[PDB]
């Protein structure tokens, strides 16, 4: 029931993972209008480095392209294209 | 161990 | 090419969801110590409601128990069980 040491450090250490982010984080100027999801599905890098002065770092990028729906007030639903950028690998370096 | 890879266990019983 | 509105909105939408949290910010109180890992992988809700006005939410809990060292550059290390809470159902509900 206890999770060994061992599982939890391999498990938490710098790699990509899939995390929910929010369509403003990533396209600031748009606040004023809502995104139907608001927030997307991407692999981004996280978790923990051996050292408090290491960070987790992308050193692959991709950009992936996903079919979202934007409105600005008083106007028609749009549907279309954005793109964000993925993490496809990480590293632990120095801050 | 080089402190900017994942480590083995014996990495930290060297701790 | 380019993932499709319903799979991204489904993916997205606020369920539990495999988070790296850093250890302080679950234990603020023991930040005179050094722990390794220094972060864990929790189950967390996350994601959106689509909906604002909707929050995404935990409707059920429990906790999990992990060995993780801590270390003091002069002593020798401790392994110890640190346990946390775990998001095990999260539901969008009225702010
Ligand atoms: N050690």
């Amino acid at each position: 029931e206890v999770v060994k040491f061992m599982d939890v450090y391999q498990r938490s250490y710098c790699h990509p993972i899939e995390t929910l982010v929010d369509i403003f984080q990533e396209y600031p100027d748009e606040i004023e209008y809502i995104f139907k999801p608001s927030c997307v599905p991407l692999m981004r890098c996280g978790g923990c480095c051996n050292d408090e002065g290491l960070e987790c770092v992308p050193t692959e990028e991709s950009n992936i392209t996903m079919q979202i729906m934007r409105i600005k007030p008083h106007q028609g639903q749009h549907i279309g294209e954005m793109s964000f950028l993925q993490h496809n690998k990480c590293e632990c370096r120095p801050k | 161990c080089d402190i900017h890879v994942l480590w083995e266990w014996e990495c930290f019983e060297k701790l």
